RNA sequence: CUUGGAUUUACUGAAGACUAACUACUGCGAAAGCAUUUACCAAGGACGUUUUCAUUAAUCAAGAACGAAAGUUAGGGGAUCGAAGAUGAUCAGAUACCGUCGUAGUCUUAACCAUAAACUAUGCCGACUAGGGAUCGGUUGUUGUUCUUUUAUUGACGCAAUCGGCACCUUACGAGAAAUCAAAGUCUUUGGGUUCUGGGGGGAGUAUGGUCGCAAGGCUGAAACUUAAAGGAAUUGACGGAAG
């Protein structure tokens, strides 16, 4: 895939890691 | 030319070199002596003068300074020392 | 440019600072000139210039005010007016 | 008090008897005490005079501008807000104005107002922060304050 | 359904005589009624006619002229100086490469209290043994350019009245003298008043212009 | 020491209000204790008293102002413009 | 690899230079490069010039032109034939054609 | 001599106007557009659509009197195409050839001093 | 959208943007960037200099200033374009390309952000190695040229030198895998000074910690595991809804 959108793709993924992570903080 | 005398080059072309770029540097400028046309007194004055530079007698300025060389006012004759 | 010229009279020449010290200065005529800031009252400024004109004092009036006036002088504080008593080394007095 | 505009007190001379008159007008930013307030129709463009609105350029900001000639004072009255002239109709005597709203007017050019920007502006840029600062707000104003919701009742 | 132009009734436009051709042309309005006249319509109509018409001569012909009627006397209609403008495409043909471009305009009130702006262009001349390709100016000599372009229009139109200056925009007395005025500058070329506008106009006078009519 | 790193002046406020307010507020209460240049006497000694009230201590001159500043940036613009429209008028 | 030294573009000694659009379909080109044709076309097709000439008014009337300066994006002057594909030597040529 | 009208010819890429008005302008006298002459969109702009325009329009000046013309041709201008549209050129020969009488000519295109932005966005249209 | 007069036409007015043509293998700036006039404010390179000081210097972890666009916060403005969204088409399907509307945004004032193929994919200082014609800035000698004004002390142009720039053309002593390079040369005949970065391809600029940020995000940054290639330049062919 094109490397902009691979890179939009892992940016909305670390989104979400981020707010599951916020769940137990 | 792989052949050539740096040490004795032509006059001719030396004069058209940079003034750094001479065997030894030397100044193209000189010292003038300036007569206005009003009166009759020597006043030494450098070719490439920055300063409008006034004889003592008479409050009148003799050269306008320039980019390079000063340039003399009407009257004025200039003889180089 | 009239800066410069006033900064020598400072360095070499004789002056005095402030109020008090310009109208004495101004009655015993050894003043050559009165400089007053922009921000001077009008009051005391056309106080000021009714002693130089009696004592025939040529005014030089200063366009900034006297925070600017103290720091062209050298000084670190204000002043608001202040007289030449002998200018020296610089021809302010030629340039009024 | 009530007012996020100060007041200034300006001192006239009666012209017909030996007697002061005090006036309160909205103070226009940059007036200060001991200035020189000049009114009438041929007062100069300074920053407090009093001009008609004829005796003004376009662009001239005025404050507390008259509706009708002599009512002494009605649009843009509140603190940071003024009228901005946009033209004048000579022949009919009249002049275009743009109000804080945003909206134009048309008034007489005989109508006065007050040269320069009310002063205190920047008030709402600050937040209360509290519910006693807005008590206190309308502590002198009048008692509109606190509303409950109709829904709630 | 009633064809409106039954009730049409023509008129002729007559130029001031500064010009020479003053029979412009026609114009038509609808005829005057009851309710309304045909002459309170018909003033402030503006006719753009190429200056070649107005003078017969074809060096005129990149310079139109805008008329403005402010009288009506029966079927004649009295028009005035409205404005003066160059075609689309003589400007076009005078803007090439290689050349600077220099532009200056102001505003300036005639003796009479017309208010106008006058634009003024001008181009570099390329000298007759120059061998470079381009012909540039350094800013600053375009700046002297452009201040001299501004004193000159000043000057020629504050100093007369709108007539006497219709009178000098057809041979281009402002123009030839700012050519002649920055010969010490830098040469130029094509210098020309390429636009003129009315801006104000000062209180009517029907009798000053009735005399602009014979 | 420095004892807030960066609440300053809204430190009064404590935890209250919300981030945003308080920060916002932070902004316009430093320029509304500040103390500024009198254009009269020369002196940076000029403090509100109430909003578009600005009084010196030393030579006693009040100016009308703005709630939290001497002067605003709008009223410097009209200063201005009718400085320059004045010129014109006045020739 | 690098296809050409001038990149496609006259930008030397430049860091940015202001768009253009383009006349065909309205791209964004930066000015350099641009491919830019100046013409100047007869405002009457040759067919209608003495036609035209005999219906006017004035005798010895000259008809005025039409100037026009053109500007395209790369796609379209390709696609519109305005430039060509020239072989890897002779694109170097940029003296005007013949 | 002749009695002159303006011949105010608007021809962009979808159609073409053939509009004479008075010398001011503000009297309009005729106009044909090429859209009144076909049914199709596509050749609402057609060289053959405009001299037929043309000719309504020489006819309807014959009858009030217009015997000659000056042209303003334009094309669309502002942010869009500054040429002439294929119609500009069928309608002032038609006039010509039509007995009309014809003076100055001009382009008059609405040409901008860089103004506001041009629809089809950064990429342009794509095809 | 239109017989409720659309579109068009002339005249007039109001808003915001933006500065066409002149505009170039031209200029300036550290870069991002900068194009209407005039006024004001403070800067800058080059050139000229028989002025002055005398090593004050070169490159630089850390740390600072600036940093397109987009984006964030709060006012103001909101003409035009226009993410989102809504819509008419096309299609097998089309949330798209095309068309019509359109909100944030686009502009501005106070703050944030600190990223771009932010490119010359090419660090900076110093020396040398090769010819040529153009061009911008400055200086110095000189015309069958035009012009002030009639000429000079006018300005333009022309011919030579030179320093500095933006570039370009030819050659290859020399370099390179080649494309190509006046630097990408003076590198096995290997060392002028100095800063930063890479070590097969992925996983991966991912996880985690730290730090900056209001947020979007920025900076720093692994490992497990997997694989015999991935990749660069060029040649021939094949193909192309590219040109001749
Ligand atoms: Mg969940
Ligand atoms: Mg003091
Ligand atoms: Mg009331
Ligand atoms: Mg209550
Ligand atoms: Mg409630
Ligand atoms: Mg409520
Ligand atoms: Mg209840
Ligand atoms: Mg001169
Ligand atoms: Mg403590
Ligand atoms: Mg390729
Ligand atoms: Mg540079
Ligand atoms: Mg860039
Ligand atoms: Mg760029
Ligand atoms: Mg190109
Ligand atoms: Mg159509
Ligand atoms: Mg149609
Ligand atoms: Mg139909
Ligand atoms: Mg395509
Ligand atoms: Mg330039
Ligand atoms: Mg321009
Ligand atoms: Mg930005
Ligand atoms: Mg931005
Ligand atoms: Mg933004
Ligand atoms: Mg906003
Ligand atoms: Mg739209
Ligand atoms: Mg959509
Ligand atoms: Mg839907
Ligand atoms: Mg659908
Ligand atoms: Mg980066
Ligand atoms: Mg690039
Ligand atoms: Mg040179
Ligand atoms: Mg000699
Ligand atoms: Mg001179
Ligand atoms: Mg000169
Ligand atoms: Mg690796
Ligand atoms: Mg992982
Ligand atoms: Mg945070
Ligand atoms: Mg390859
Ligand atoms: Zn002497
Ligand atoms: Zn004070
Ligand atoms: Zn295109």
């Amino acid at each position: 895939m094109r490397d902009k959108w691979r890179k939009k793709r892992v940016r909305r993924l670390k989104r979400k890691r981020r707010k599951v992570r916020a769940r137990s903080k | 030319v792989l052949v050539q005398d740096l040490l004795h080059p032509s006059p001719a072309t030396e004069a058209k070199q940079h003034k750094l770029k001479t065997l030894v540097q030397q100044p193209r400028s000189f010292f003038m002596d300036v007569k206005c046309q009003g009166c009759l007194n020597i006043t030494t004055v450098f070719s490439h003068a920055q300063t409008a530079v006034t004889c003592d007698s008479c409050s009148t300025v003799l050269c306008t300074p320039t980019g390079g060389k000063a340039k003399l006012t009407e009257g004025c004759s200039f003889r180089r020392k | 440019n009239i800066n410069s010229k006033l900064a020598l009279t400072i360095k070499s020449g004789k002056y005095t600072l402030g109020y008090k010290s310009v109208v004495k200065s101004l009655r015993t005529g050894k003043a050559k000139l009165v400089i007053i800031a922009a921000n001077t009252p009008v009051l005391r400024k056309s106080e000021l210039e009714y002693y130089a004109m009696l004592s025939k004092t040529p005014v030089y009036y200063f366009q900034g005010g006297n925070n600017e006036l103290g720091t062209v002088c050298g000084k670190l504080f204000r002043v608001g007016t202040l007289s030449i008593l002998d200018a020296g080394d610089s021809d302010i007095l030629s340039s009024i | 008090p009530g007012r996020g505009a100060p007041l200034a007190k300006v001192a006239f001379r009666d012209p017909y008897k030996y007697k002061l008159r005090e006036e309160t007008f909205i103070a226009n930013e940059g007036v200060y005490t001991g200035q020189f307030i000049y009114a009438g129709k041929k007062a100069s463009l300074n920053v407090g005079n009093i001009l008609p609105l004829g005796a003004c350029p376009e662009g001239t900001i005025v404050s507390n501008v008259e509706e009708k000639v002599g009512d002494r004072g009605a649009l843009g009255r509140t603190s940071g807000n003024y009228v901005i002239i946009i033209g004048h109709n000579p022949d009919e005597n009249k002049t275009r104005v743009k109000l804080p709203s945003g909206a134009k007017k048309i008034i007489s050019s005989d109508a006065r107002g007050v040269i320069g920007v009310v002063a205190g502006g920047g008030r709402i840029d600050k937040p209360l922060l509290k519910a006693g600062r807005a008590f206190h707000k309308y502590k002198v104003k009048r008692n509109s304050w606190p509303k409950t919701r109709g829904v709630a009742m | 359904v009633v064809d409106p132009f039954t009730r049409k009734d023509w008129f002729d436009i007559k130029a001031p005589t500064t010009f020479e051709n003053r029979n412009v042309g026609k114009t038509l309005i609808n005829r005057s009624t009851g309710l309304k006249n045909a002459a309170d319509g018909l003033k402030g109509r503006v006719f753009e006619v190429c200056l070649a018409d107005l003078q017969g001569s074809e060096d005129h012909s990149y310079r139109k002229i805008k008329l403005r009627v402010d009288e009506v006397q029966g079927k004649n209609l009295l028009t005035n100086f409205h404005g003066l403008d160059f075609t689309s495409d003589k400007l076009r043909s005078l803007v090439r490469k290689w050349q600077s471009l220099v532009e200056a305009n102001v505003t300036v009130k005639t003796s009479d209290d017309y208010v106008l702006r006058v634009f003024a262009i001008a181009f570099t001349k390329r000298q007759p043994n120059q061998i470079k390709k381009t012909t540039y100016a350094q800013s600053s000599k375009l700046r002297e350019v452009r201040k001299k372009m501004i004193e000159i229009m000043q000057r020629e139109v504050s100093n007369c009245t709108l007539a006497q200056l219709t009178s000098k925009l057809i041979p281009e007395v402002i123009g030839r003298e700012i050519e002649k005025s920055t010969q010490t500058i830098f040469p130029l070329q094509n210098v020309h008043i390429r636009k003129v506008k009315l801006l104000k106009q000062p209180k009517f006078d029907l009798g000053s212009l009735l005399a602009l009519h014979g | 020491t420095k004892r807030t790193k960066k609440v300053g002046i809204t430190g009064k406020f404590g935890v209250r209000y919300g981030s945003s307010l308080r920060r916002q507020t932070k902004k316009l209460e430093v320029q509304q204790h500040a103390k500024y240049d009198c254009s009269f006497c020369g002196k940076r000694t000029v403090q509100r008293g109430a909003t578009g009230i600005w009084n010196c201590k030393s030579c006693k001159k009040t100016v009308a102002g703005g709630a939290y500043t001497v002067s605003t940036a709008a009223a410097a613009t009209v200063r201005s413009t009718i400085r320059r429209l004045r010129e014109l008028a006045e020739a | 690899p690098k296809k050409r030294a001038s990149n496609g573009r006259n930008k030397k000694g430049r860091g940015h230079v202001k768009p253009v659009r383009c006349l065909n379909c309205a791209r964004c080109v930066p000015k350099d490069k641009a491919i830019k044709r100046v013409t100047i076309r007869n405002m009457v097709e040759a067919a209608a010039v003495r036609d035209l000439s005999e219906a006017s008014v004035y005798a010895e009337y000259a008809l005025p032109k039409l100037y026009n300066k053109l500007h395209y994006c790369v796609s379209c002057a390709i696609h519109a034939r305005i430039v060509r594909v020239r072989s890897r030597t002779d694109r170097k040529i940029r003296t005007p054609p013949q | 001599s002749q009695v002159f009208g303006v011949a105010r010819i608007f021809a962009s890429f979808n159609d073409t106007f053939v509009h004479v008005t008075d010398l001011s302008g503000k009297e309009t006298i005729a106009r044909v557009t090429g859209g009144m002459k076909v049914k199709a969109d596509r050749d609402e702009s057609s060289p053959y659509a405009a001299m037929l325009a043309a000719q309504d329009v020489a006819a309807k000046c014959k009858e009030v009197g217009i015997t000659a013309v000056h042209i303003k041709l334009r094309a669309t201008g502002g942010t869009k195409t500054k040429t002439p549209g294929p119609g500009g050129q069928s309608a002032l020969r038609a006039l010509a050839r039509s007995g009309l009488r014809i003076g100055r000519i001009e382009d008059v295109t609405p040409v901008p001093s860089d103004s506001t932005r041009r629809k089809g966005g950064r990429r342009g249209r794509r095809l």
